[PDB]
C-alpha cells in the first residue's frame, strides 16, 4: 500500500517499503557483464567467471545504463512489486551536479513510469532520523566523506565541505600493512577477507602514543583471527593504526586535514549565531563511524579545538549506518509530505527541470 | 530556452564564487588565496590544502586593485575549480563571468583569449557586477554601494548601463578596519597566537595570561602565511565583536553600554567596551582617525551624495529612489541604520530616498553571483553569447562592441 | 502681510525658485533590451519568492518530524494549493478580472511605446497652455 | 504613485481550504507553473468573511 | 507571507486515472537560433514531438531606426560649420548602438577626442540631421533652449540649502 524508500550508495544498495523500521532488501552495487548481466551477489560469486564494474564513485552515478539494470534488478526481484503501483523516493549525495537529477528524474518517469517521485539529501535524512532541528552532520560511507550544517531542515551549500577518505581507502591501507608484516593478501578474494577483519577486530583508540606503547611492550591488545581455509592469523597494532588514518591523513599520503578539523571548519564556515547549535548538535552517520570508541575521541578533539565557554555534544545512534535509509523511512510517512510529491502530470507538462521546482 | 547548461563565476580579493546557471545560491565558494612553493611552481589552493603548514610555502593571490596580474595563478585556480569542484568537461558549458566596472579593454581581451584557446569553451561572456548586482534585486536603475576588502565604491546604473562618469573610489574597506584590529590589540598588548601553533591549550580566569603548549613537530613556515593566518583570526573577532554606533561616536555614551565577550585560540579572553565601536566609526568619519589626519578622506554617506551628485540631474531622483547596499563589509551590525539614517539626514526632502531591503549574508555577499544567474538564464539573452565562431573574427573586434 | 508676502512672491521670485515649466517629447517603440530588462525584473521575482517558500516548507518539514518523534515518545503508556484552482476560475469582482503577471510578449504590431523614469514630470501631455 | 495593476494585492478565497486568504497576487511560475504571491497584513486573524451575503 | 505552489496531491485518491495514462517522452536536443547571424547550435531540454520548431523568442529581437547616409547627402545637406564629419558619424555610431538612450550616450561620448558636448547638443544635432534626411527624402507633397533652461532651474533648486527649504515652506504655508 505504502510508497517505496530507494538508498544508493557506493559500496551498498538498500531498499524497502515505508514505514518500516529496516531496509528488507541490501545488496552491493555491482554489475556484471559476460566476457545476461548480472546484478549483487549473484554477480559477486560469479565474478570469477564475470567482469565487474561500479556505476557509482565518490557517491556520483557515472554510468547510467548501468544504473537503470541496478533499478531494474532491485525493484523486480528485491522487492518484487511491480514500480508503477508505488510512489517512489530517492536520496542524493549534497553538491550533486544539476544534469544528475534531471537524467535521474527523466529516467525515473519515463522508463519505470512511477505515478510519483521525490529527491532528497542523505544529510538532511541523518538529521531527521536523529530527531533534531538544527545540527552539524558528519557522513562517512564507502567511497567519499562529507560535513553538512544545516538550519532548521535548511542545509547551508556554501558552508557545506568535502573529503576524498572513506572505507574503501582504509581496507586498502589495511592490506598494505598487514602485507607489511608478512602476509600475503593480493585478489579481491583476500581483499574481502581483509574488509572483513577491519569490521570485526579493528578500533578507534583515545591517545595514539600511549597504545603504540603498551602494544610494543604488553601482550594484551593482541588478537587472532581465522581464514576460510581454516588456518589462522595474528594481528596486533594493525588493529587501531588503520582507523587512525581519519585523523591523520598523512599515513594515507595525503595532503588534507583530518574528519575533526573538517568539522570545525565547516562550523566556523557558518554564521556566528548559529555556532552555539552545532556544537551541542553534531551527528554521525554512515558505515564508517562504526568504529567502537570514535566518538570519545572526536567530542575530545572537538572539545579541544573549540572555545572554553562552548558545550560540545556528540549523538551517534547504535544503527547510525542506516539511519540515513531510516530518516527517509519517517519522511514519506507523514501525512503533510504528501503534499510534496511531484505527480506524472508535472512532469508531462514542465519537464525534468520540475525537480529543480520541487525536490527540496 | 531558459535552461542552457551555462555556469557563471565571480571572483573575488576574498573568496572565489562559482556554480550552475538557474541556481539559486553559490554552490562552493573557498578563498582566494594560495599557497605557493617555487621549484614552473606548485600551487596548494583550497581550504584543506592551505590550511596544512609547510616549509618555503608563501600566500600569493592573483587580483591586484580588481584586476587579474598573475595569470599563471588564476589558470591553477580556474584548473582547481573545474576538476574538483565542477567535474565536467569545460567545453560542454557556456561560462559567465564578471568583472570590475573599472576593469581595462586590454586585460579583457587577454581574459577572452585565454579562455577560449586554452578552456576551450563553447561560449563566453562578460559582465560588470554593478549591473549584476542591480538584476539581482530586480532594478533596472539604481545606485549601487559596495564595500569589499580592498575598496568602498559608488557605482549608478541606468537601464542596465554603468555610468562611468559617476564612479567614486574610496581605500576605508575591510583590511582598514583589520588594520585598526592589529593596532587595537598592540594597545593591549595581546599577543597573537594562530591556530596552528597551538598544540593544547587550557582554561584561565578572564584577564590572565594565557596557558598553552606549542606543537614541536612543526616545520618553520614563511612569513606570508604566518601574516595571513593572523589576519584571518582578526577577521573572525571583526565579524565577532564590532558594532557601528547610530547616532556620531560618543565615549561618553558608549562607556555606559554591556561589554561582549571573546577568547582567543590560545584561551586568552578579555572584555571590549567602548572599543568595539570606536573603530568602526572610522568608515564613517575617518577626519578624527588616529594617523591618518587627511581629511581628503571622504566617509561613506559623503561618498554616496558625491557619486550622485556627479550624474545628471533628470536622473538623480532615479538614483535616490533605490540604492542598493551590497558588499561582506556592509554585515557590520548597525551599518544599514546608521547609513540610512546619514542619507535620510543629508538628501534633500524633495526626493524620496529608499533603501532596497536585502541583510542577510547568503543575498548580500552573493549579489553578483545571483544576478549573473539571472541574467544566464533569461531566454532572450541567449542571443549575446559569443561563440568561438565569432571568437575567430569578432574575438578581438566586436568583444569591444559586444559588451559595454 | 498682503505686501509682505508680495514682497516675498517677488522675493522667491516666481522669478527665481518655486514652480517649474514642461517637458518636451519625442515618441519610440520598445526594442530588444526593453524586453529583456522586463524578463529580468520577472525572473528576480521568482527566483526570490521560490527560495523563500523554500525555506519555509523546510521549517515546516523540521517541526513536524520532531513533533513526530515527540509522539512516538508519549505512546510509551497554508503552503500549497489544489490544481483547479490554479488554472480555472477568474475570482471575478462583481459589482471585472484580477490581474495576471505573465512574462513579456512579442510585438504583434508596432503599437507598444518605449516609456521611462521620468517620475519627476507627470505623465500625459498639457492640453490648454498660454497662447505662445 | 504609478498605480500600475500587474503589481496590485486583493482579498481572495479558495475553493478546496475555503477560506478568505488574505491579500494575494496571482503570477506565472517557471514553466508552467501559477503561483499565488501572498501578502502580510495586521488584521490577518479577522480575514474569514465568507460568503458575503 | 507565504506563497502556495499548485499540486496535484495531498491524498493518494489518485489511484486511477493516472495509472491510465503515459507521458509524452522529452529530449535534450540542439536548436538554431535566428537571431545569432553565425548559426551556433545550443542545446535544449524539450518535448520530443516538437523537434526543428524556430526559436520562439527571436520575434522579441527588434532593432530601432536610425537614417544613414552617404558622402554625397553629408556633402549637400548635413554640411555643418561647427561638426566634423568624423563627430557626427561617432554620435550616430553611438545612437545606433545605445538605442538613443542619450544619457548614456553622453556617458560613453568620447570627450576627449571631440570637444566637450551637453547632451541637449548631441539631441539636437541628431534631431535636425534627421529631420533634413526624412524632409530630402519626402516625395513632393525639437527645442533645446526650453529644456536648457528647465535643467538649470532644477540644478539651482537642487542647491538650495535647508534654511531657503524652510523660508519657502513658510511663505506656502501663509498663503494657506
Ligand atoms: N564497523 C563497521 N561496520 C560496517 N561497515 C563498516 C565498518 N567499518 C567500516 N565499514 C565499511 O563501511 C562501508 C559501508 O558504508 P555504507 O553502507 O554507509 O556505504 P554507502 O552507503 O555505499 O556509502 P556512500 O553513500 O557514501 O557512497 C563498507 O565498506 C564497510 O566495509
Ligand atoms: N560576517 C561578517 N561581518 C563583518 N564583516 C564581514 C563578514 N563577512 C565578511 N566580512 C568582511 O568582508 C570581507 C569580504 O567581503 P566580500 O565577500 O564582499 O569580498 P569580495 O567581493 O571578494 O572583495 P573585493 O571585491 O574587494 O575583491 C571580509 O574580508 C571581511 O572583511
Amino acid at each position: 500500500i505504502a510508497a517505496l524508500v530507494v538508498d544508493n550508495g557506493s559500496g551498498m544498495c538498500k531498499a524497502g517499503f515505508a514505514g518500516d523500521d529496516a531496509p528488507r532488501a541490501v545488496f552491493p552495487s555491482i554489475v556484471g557483464r559476460p566476457r545476461d548481466s548480472y546484478v549483487g551477489d549473484e554477480a559477486q560469486s560469479k565474478r570469477g567467471i564475470l567482469t565487474l564494474k561500479y556505476p557509482i564513485e565518490h557517491g556520483i552515478v557515472t554510468n547510467w545504463d548501468d544504473m537503470e539494470k541496478i533499478w531494474h534488478h532491485t525493484f523486480y526481484n528485491e522487492l518484487r512489486v511491480a514500480p508503477e503501483e508505488h510512489p517512489v523516493l530517492l536520496t542524493e549525495a549534497p553538491l550533486n551536479p544539476k544534469a544528475n537529477r534531471e537524467k535521474m528524474t527523466q529516467i525515473m518517469f519515463e522508463t519505470f513510469n512511477t505515478p510519483a517521485m521525490y529527491v532528497a539529501i542523505q544529510a538532511v535524512l541523518s538529521l531527521y532520523a536523529s530527531g533534531r532541528t538544527t545540527g552539524i552532520v558528519m557522513d562517512s560511507g564507502d567511497g567519499v566523506t562529507h560535513t553538512v550544517p544545516i538550519y532548521e531542515g535548511y542545509a547551508l551549500p556554501h558552508a557545506i565541505l568535502r573529503l576524498d577518505l572513506a572505507g574503501r581507502d582504509l581496507t586498502d591501507y589495511l592490506m598494505k600493512i598487514l602485507t607489511e608484516r608478512g602476509y600475503s593478501f593480493t585478489t579481491t578474494a583476500e581483499r574481502e577477507i581483509v574488509r572483513d577483519i577491519k569490521e570485526k577486530l579493528c578500533y578507534v583508540a583515545l591517545d595514539f602514543e600511549q597504545e603504540m606503547a603498551t602494544a610494543a611492550s604488553s601482550s594484551s591488545l593482541e588478537k587472532s583471527y581465522e581464514l576460510p581455509d581454516g588456518q589462522v592469523i595474528t594481528i596486533g597494532n594493525e588493529r587501531f593504526r588503520c582507523p587512525e588514518a581519519l585523523f591523520q591523513p598523512s599515513f594515507l599520503g595525503m595532503e588534507s586535514c583530518g574528519i575533526h578539523e573538517t568539522t570545525f571548519n565547516s562550523i566556523m564556515k557558518c554564521d556566528v549565531d548559529i555556532r552555539k547549535d552545532l556544537y551541542a548538535n553534531t551527528v554521525l552517520s554512515g558505515g564508517t563511524t562504526m568504529y567502537p570508541g570514535i566518538a570519545d575521541r572526536m567530542q575530545k578533539e572537538i572539545t579541544a579545538l573549540a572555545p572554553s565557554t562552548m558545550k560540545i555534544k556528540i549523538i551517534a545512534p547504535p544503527e547510525r549506518k542506516y539511519s540515513v535509509w531510516i530518516g527517509g523511512s519517517i519522511l514519506a510517512s507523514l501525512s503533510t509530505f504528501q503534499q510534496m510529491w511531484i505527480s506524472k502530470q508535472e512532469y508531462d507538462e514542465s519537464g525534468p527541470s520540475i525537480v529543480h521546482r520541487k525536490c527540496f | 530556452g531558459d535552461e542552457v547548461g551555462a555556469l557563471v563565476f565571480d571572483i573575488g580579493s576574498y573568496t572565489v564564487r562559482a556554480g550552475y546557471a538557474g541556481e539559486d545560491c553559490p554552490k562552493v565558494d573557498f578563498p582566494t588565496a594560495i599557497g605557493m612553493v617555487v621549484e614552473g611552481p606548485t600551487y596548494y589552493i583550497d581550504t584543506n590544502a592551505l590550511r596544512v603548514p609547510r616549509e618555503n610555502m608563501e600566500a600569493i593571490s592573483p587580483l591586484k586593485n580588481g584586476m587579474v596580474e598573475d595569470w599563471d595563478s588564476f589558470q591553477a585556480i580556474l584548473d582547481h575549480t573545474y576538476k574538483m569542484h565542477v567535474k565536467s568537461e569545460a567545453s560542454l558549458h557556456p561560462v559567465l563571468m564578471s568583472e570590475a566596472p573599472w576593469n581595462t579593454r586590454a586585460k579583457r581581451e587577454k581574459l577572452t583569449e585565454l579562455m577560449f584557446e586554452h578552456y576551450n569553451i563553447p561560449a563566453f561572456f562578460l559582465c560588470k557586477t554593478a549591473v549584476l548586482t542591480a538584476f539581482a534585486n530586480g532594478r533596472s536603475t539604481g545606485l549601487i554601494l559596495d564595500s569589499g576588502a580592498t575598496h568602498t565604491t559608488a557605482i549608478p546604473v541606468h537601464d542596465g548601463y554603468v555610468l562611468q562618469q559617476g564612479i567614486v573610489k574610496s581605500p576605508l574597506a575591510g583590511d582598514f578596519i583589520t588594520m585598526q584590529c592589529r593596532e587595537l590589540f598592540q594597545e593591549m598588548n595581546i599577543e597573537l597566537v594562530p591556530p596552528y601553533m597551538i598544540a593544547s591549550k587550557e582554561a584561565v580566569r578572564e584577564g590572565s595570561p594565557a596557558n598553552w603548549k606549542r606543537k614541536e613537530k612543526l616545520p618553520q613556515v614563511t612569513r606570508s602565511w604566518h601574516n595571513y593566518m593572523c589576519n584571518c583570526v582578526i577577521q573572525d573577532f571583526q565579524a565577532s565583536v564590532l558594532q557601528v554606533s547610530d547616532s556620531t561616536y560618543d565615549e561618553q555614551v558608549a562607556a555606559q553600554m554591556p561589554t561582549v565577550h571573546y577568547e582567543f585560540p590560545n584561551g586568552y579572553n578579555c572584555d571590549f567596551g567602548a572599543e568595539r565601536l570606536k573603530i568602526p566609526e572610522g568608515l564613517f568619519d575617518p577626519s578624527n582617525v588616529k594617523g591618518l589626519s587627511g581629511n581628503t578622506m571622504l566617509g561613506v554617506s559623503h561618498v554616496v551624495t558625491t557619486s550622485v551628485g556627479m550624474c545628471d540631474i533628470d536622473i538623480r531622483p532615479g538614483l535616490y529612489g533605490s540604492v542598493i547596499v551590497a558588499g561582506g563589509n556592509t554585515l557590520i551590525q548597525s551599518f544599514t541604520d546608521r547609513l540610512n539614517r546619514e542619507l535620510s539626514q543629508k538628501t534633500p526632502p524633495s526626493m524620496r530616498l529608499k533603501l532596497i531591503a536585502n541583510n542577510t549574508t547568503v543575498e548580500r555577499r552573493f549579489s553578483s553571483w545571483i544576478g549573473g544567474s539571472i541574467l544566464a538564464s533569461l531566454g532572450t539573452f541567449q542571443q549575446m553569447w559569443i561563440s568561438k565562431q565569432e571568437y575567430e573574427e569578432g574575438g578581438k573586434q566586436c568583444v569591444e562592441r559586444k559588451c559595454p | 502681510q498682503v505686501h509682505q508676502r508680495i514682497a516675498e512672491l517677488r522675493k522667491a521670485g516666481l522669478w527665481s525658485q518655486r514652480r517649474l515649466p514642461k517637458l518636451q517629447e519625442a515618441p519610440r517603440p520598445k526594442s530588444h533590451w526593453d524586453y529583456l530588462l522586463e524578463e529580468m525584473q520577472w525572473m528576480a521575482t521568482d527566483f526570490a519568492q521560490e527560495r523563500r517558500w523554500k525555506v519555509a516548507a523546510a521549517k515546516k518539514l523540521v517541526r513536524t518530524v520532531v513533533r513526530h518523534h515527540e509522539e512516538k515518545q508519549l505512546r510509551e503508556e497554508l503552503l500549497t494549493y489544489t490544481r483547479e484552482d490554479a488554472y480555472s476560475m477568474e475570482y471575478v469582482y462583481e459589482d471585472e478580472v484580477m490581474p495576471l503577471w505573465t512574462p513579456p510578449t512579442p510585438p504583434q504590431d508596432d503599437s507598444d511605446i518605449y516609456l521611462d523614469s521620468v517620475m519627476c514630470l507627470m505623465y500625459e501631455a498639457t492640453p490648454i497652455p498660454e497662447a505662445k | 504613485g504609478l498605480g500600475d495593476v500587474r503589481y496590485r494585492y486583493c482579498l481572495t478565497t479558495l475553493t478546496v481550504p475555503q477560506r478568505c486568504i488574505g491579500f494575494a497576487r496571482r503570477r506565472v511560475g517557471r514553466g508552467g507553473r501559477v503561483l499565488l504571491d501572498r501578502a502580510h497584513s495586521d488584521y490577518d486573524s479577522v480575514f474569514h468573511h465568507l460568503d458575503l451575503e | 507571507p507565504l506563497l502556495p505552489s499548485d499540486t496535484g496531491q495531498g491524498y493518494r485518491t489518485v489511484k486511477a486515472k493516472l495509472g491510465s495514462k503515459k507521458v509524452r517522452p522529452w529530449k535534450w536536443m540542439p536548436f538554431t537560433n535566428p537571431a545569432r547571424k553565425d548559426g551556433a547550435m545550443f542545446f535544449h531540454w524539450r518535448r520530443a514531438a516538437e523537434e526543428g520548431k524556430d526559436y520562439p523568442f527571436a520575434r522579441f529581437n527588434k532593432t530601432v531606426q536610425v537614417p544613414v547616409y552617404s558622402e554625397q547627402e553629408y556633402q549637400l545637406y548635413l554640411h555643418d560649420d561647427a561638426w566634423t564629419k568624423a563627430e557626427t558619424d561617432h554620435l550616430f555610431d553611438l545612437s545606433r548602438r545605445f538605442d538613443l538612450r542619450f544619457v548614456v550616450i553622453h556617458d560613453r561620448y568620447d570627450h576627449q577626442q571631440f570637444k566637450k558636448r551637453s547632451v541637449e547638443d548631441l539631441k539636437e544635432r541628431y534631431y535636425h540631421i534627421c529631420a533634413k534626411l526624412a524632409n530630402v527624402r519626402a516625395v513632393p507633397g525639437f527645442d533645446a533652449g526650453h529644456e536648457r533652461r528647465r535643467k538649470e532651474q532644477l540644478e539651482r533648486l537642487y542647491n538650495r540649502t535647508p534654511e531657503q527649504v524652510a523660508e519657502e515652506e513658510y511663505l506656502l504655508q501663509e498663503l494657506r
